[PDB]
């Protein structure tokens, strides 16, 4: 044999070793060809949906989602006892490669071992190809190890005007890159070292941004309490007062909450929503080169005010979906909606205004006038939390290679990397297909929980009530399932 | 009259940490120093009662 | 040790008014919803109204709708149902009940009513 | 509302099943149902929440099922204690709950 | 000082997706079931190649300060907004049964996290 | 083999408890408020020196196989049951409103975890 079967996790000090071994089956895509693809074939009825690009015969491996590397238990173990984590090393092995050739005479096909076939598999470490991993697409290794999966088909999109290309478009030939070729006695391994990244914050702040103050003392600062003495003409006056625990709205604070871009508000009780088709017109959306595009998920913002759980920001959520969910027009309870509310202390709510500002200058003939600030970007002195990472969410994304950026952490959450884990492309050699094994390993560094807090934490736990099936487990028919999206913010720190 | 330092709220990100009230914002500002008079009870009763002792010699330091 | 006990009221005249109050003891009252359901003497349960923990959502099944209000005081652990313009169509044992909760994070809902009040009889009669 | 029989009877030892039928907004579409036993002059006690889920206090013999556009309570091993009136509860499309006429169980 | 970026991006900020594959994220497609009264209903759908406007994206286009509508910068139109155009929209109110959803144009915009620009 | 004991125990196993202070444990005391119909209640009281019989103890006397009632063993009666007496009682039934609590006596008792004997 060309490799062994390793799946497990080792817990050593601050380190976690995540070992997954999966079994893949790769067919031949595009009948061994490259193909133009565009909107007009599929019908291209939108200027926002207009695209041009090429689908290539190759497949690729994608482990970029968490449920690959962490069993639901080891996720629970990690979340409850840690204040942060991040990847250190990467180790990937390809082995036990097989190539089956297909012969179908009339009704029934016969599949037999072809021993001399080769498999072409290379890794692009210079990021010369288009890199599609940071887009949260399907095709990643199945959460549950016994399941066998179909390796995705690679493809890419280059620049376009409508469906038509432009002279600055590009065409990348995956045959142009030197690629080791593997037979049933060959095995391909490489390793990778993660670049410096900040520990993911996996805690909920105990205190909010505006309650940082001491409740027992006054401030020495003063504020303007009264602009008139009473009812009548000529009451203009200036009165002042100490900012104190009596009125805490006004106390001078060092820090202020982060950015906001307002999302429309949708209720999960369908009769509180307006009787109109506001799904597309209503939603926030950013425009690029004349193409409109939705704002999704957007800046990291609390999902709803405290105490209001039937509301979710229209486009501003990560909405996963339950096992078995249909592709199109599925009912609202077929999907799972994540909520970021744990950040609501530091970050504004997505469906509310960040604040107000004063429009005019008051006089005897003018009232002080204010207006709603809908979208407020970074100002010096802001603090915020990023979006959480979930068992079902992405791990990393590639930071676009550009003049500059601010807070490179990706807006769907996870660890942004300029040199993320490289893409691994594979194909059959030019009716035949391959099957083989994959063992990927990551080494994670942990941040241990330091708290002196007296009273016990919120922990993640499996609820205690009899049910037909154990959660995070197979049903009777064999289909694995993930009942709900498990974020990591449970323990607590001071602000 | 005004402040010297502040503590940066431990967070994923911030921009221009300089505190809006001025001075030096820090990740590890100078420690807090906490102090109290060690309680000395008044005369406890002559038979044991599990309640904590609520009567104390008036004191300050 | 979870105890929902409502005082409420007895016999009252048609067209009159009544105020039912409930007392939650042993469990955290501010988290749960609360329901008012009624069982007419010979007939099955009917759900009059529900109130959210924060009080943001208060919805009435439409028989009553418009003639009752619902209120809850979280520091006082007490749910209130005040009713006006009573009919004979409203004579029932009124229950103070709460819906299932499991103490988790937001966007988690459970459908069923965990604990029930022992009831108060309301008789709306002209004679 | 939810339509369920007026009454059901069974002999001790044998499992019997009550059903409550509803519109696609009440049951057919949404998976909300729940079941309650009640004894005369006692506050109802929850048996089954969601469809098949059951609370810790409630006994084994009570299970639940949804065959679609319908919901059913299957009691096993009838005893004298099991005599009670069983109710069907399902939150609707508008998130306002509805019940059904109640069904008395008479153990012979 | 960093190297001057003397190149034009092959791809555009919003097109970074793989065109053949669906996302595992859902978006809100249809909010009213049909013409009539009391027809509000929430359906979702898989974000994917069929409709690419709505896909969830890790990065967004950089800041904007509008201009009135001779060297020309159109090479950076891939990662950057157009000067004579709005940045986007924002909801201006809470919708409800009584009131329709409303939006307004973002005429100027400041940095948010996840902005890349040239 | 162990050293044979030529001595007599100072105290019985049940007399180990400190006379002066109260335990933090409680024990069921009253099952009914008063005499009459429908008086059931549950009143929990502390085990303390006033009534010692009810206190929580960590150990029990050795096993007993009852003889019918000359070297005499009266030394060992501190930790060992009286040969001519039953070990104790066990309850034989489930009480309910319809049935009284019942008990019976242990004529022979075998080892249980936490016994001590001579």
């Amino acid at each position: 044999s060309s490799g062994n079967w390793h799946c497990d996790s080792q817990w050593l000090g601050d380190r976690v070793i995540t070992t997954s071994t999966r079994t893949w089956a790769l067919p031949t895509y595009n009948n061994h060809l490259y193909k133009q693809i565009s909107n007009s074939t599929s019908g291209g009825s939108s200027n926002d949906n207009a695209y041009f690009g090429y689908s290539t015969p190759w497949g690729y491996f994608d482990f970029n989602r968490f449920h690959c590397h962490f069993s639901p238990r080891d996720w629970q173990r990690l979340i409850n006892n840690n204040w942060g984590f991040r990847p250190k090393r990467l180790n990937f092995k390809l082995f036990n490669i097989q190539v089956k050739e297909v012969t179908d005479n009339n009704g029934v096909k016969t599949i037999a071992n072809n021993l001399t076939s080769t498999v072409q598999v290379f890794t692009d470490s210079d990021y010369q190809l288009p890199y599609v991993l940071g887009s949260a697409h399907e095709g990643c290794l199945p959460p549950f190890p016994a399941d066998v999966f179909m390796i995705p088909q690679y493809g890419y999109l280059t620049l376009n005007d409508g469906s038509q290309a432009v002279g600055r478009s590009s065409f990348y030939c995956l045959e142009y890159f030197p690629s080791q070729m593997l037979r049933t006695g060959n095995n391909f391994q490489f390793s990778y070292e993660f670049e410096n990244v900040p520990f993911h914050s996996s805690y909920a702040h105990s205190q909010s941004l505006d309650r940082l103050m001491n409740p027992l003392i006054d401030q020495y600062l003063y504020y303007l309490s009264k602009t008139i003495n009473g009812s009548g003409q000529n009451q203009q006056t200036l009165k002042f007062s100490v900012a104190g625990p009596s009125n805490m709205a006004v106390q001078g604070r060092n820090y202020i909450p982060g950015p906001s871009y307002r999302q429309q508000r949708v209720s999960t009780t369908v009769t509180q929503n307006n009787n109109s088709e506001f799904a597309w017109p209503g939603a926030s959306s950013w425009a690029l080169n004349g193409r409109n595009s939705l704002m999704n998920p957007g800046p990291a913002m609390a999902s709803h005010k405290e105490g209001e759980d039937r509301f979710f920001p229209l486009s501003g959520s990560l909405i996963f979906g339950k096992q078995g969910t249909g592709r199109d027009n599925v009912d609202a309870d077929k999907v799972m909606i994540t909520n970021e509310e744990e950040i609501k202390t530091t970050n504004p709510v997505a469906t509310e205004s960040y604040g107000q500002v004063a429009t005019n200058h008051q006089s005897a003939q003018a009232q002080a006038q204010t207006g709603w600030v809908q979208n407020q970007g970074i100002l010096p002195g802001m603090v915020w939390q990023d979006r959480d990472v979930y068992l079902q969410g992405p791990i990393w994304a590639k930071i676009p290679h550009t003049d500059g950026n601010f807070h490179p952490s990706p807006l769907m959450g996870g660890f942004g990397m300029k040199h993320p884990p490289p893409q691994i492309l594979i194909k059959n050699t030019p009716t035949q297909y391959s099957t083989g094994q994959v063992s990927v390993e990551i080494e994670w560094e942990l941040q241990k929980e330091n708290s002196k807090r007296w009273n016990p934490e919120i922990q993640y736990t499996s609820n205690y009530y009899k049910s037909n099936n154990v959660e995070f487990a197979v049903n009777t028919e064999g289909v694995y399932s993930e009942p709900r999206p498990i974020g990591t913010r449970y323990l607590t720190r001071n602000l | 009259q005004g402040p010297i330092w502040a503590k940066i709220p431990h967070t994923d990100g911030n921009f221009h940490p300089s505190p809006l009230m001025g001075g030096f914002g820090m990740k590890h500002p100078p420690p807090q120093i906490l102090i109290k008079n060690t309680p000395v009870p008044a005369d406890p009763p002559t038979a044991f009662n599990k309640d904590k002792l609520n009567s104390f010699i008036t004191q300050y330091s | 040790e979870v105890q929902l006990v409502e005082s409420g009221g007895g016999l009252v005249q048609p067209g009159g008014s009544l105020r039912l109050s409930c007392s939650a003891s042993g469990f955290h009252f501010s988290s749960y919803e609360m329901n008012w359901v009624r069982q007419a003497p010979g007939k099955g349960l009917e759900w009059v109204s529900y109130i959210s923990s924060s009080g943001t959502y208060i919805d009435y099944a439409d028989s009553v709708k418009g003639r009752f209000t619902i209120s809850r005081d979280n520091p006082a652990n007490s749910l209130y149902l005040q009713m006006y313009s009573l009919r004979a169509e409203d004579t029932a044992v009124y229950y103070c009940a709460r819906r299932l909760w499991f103490g988790e994070l937001p966007y988690s809902y459970y459908y069923g009513m965990d604990v029930w009040g022992q009831g108060t009889t309301v008789t709306v009669s002209s004679a | 509302a939810l339509t369920q029989p007026a009454s059901v009877s069974g002999s001790p030892g044998q499992s019997i099943t009550i059903s409550c039928t509803g519109t696609s907004s009440d049951i057919g579409g949404y998976n909300y149902v729940s079941w309650y036993q009640q004894h005369p002059g006692k506050a109802p006690e929850l048996l089954i929440f969601d469809v098949s889920n059951r609370p810790s206090g409630v006994s084994n013999r009570f299970s639940g099922s949804k065959s679609g556009n319908t919901a059913s309570l299957t009691i096993s091993g009838l005893q004298a204690e099991d005599e009670a009136d069983y109710h069907c509860c399902s939150y609707t499309r508008t998130s306002t709950v509805i019940f059904g006429g109640g069904t008395k169980l008479t153990v012979l």
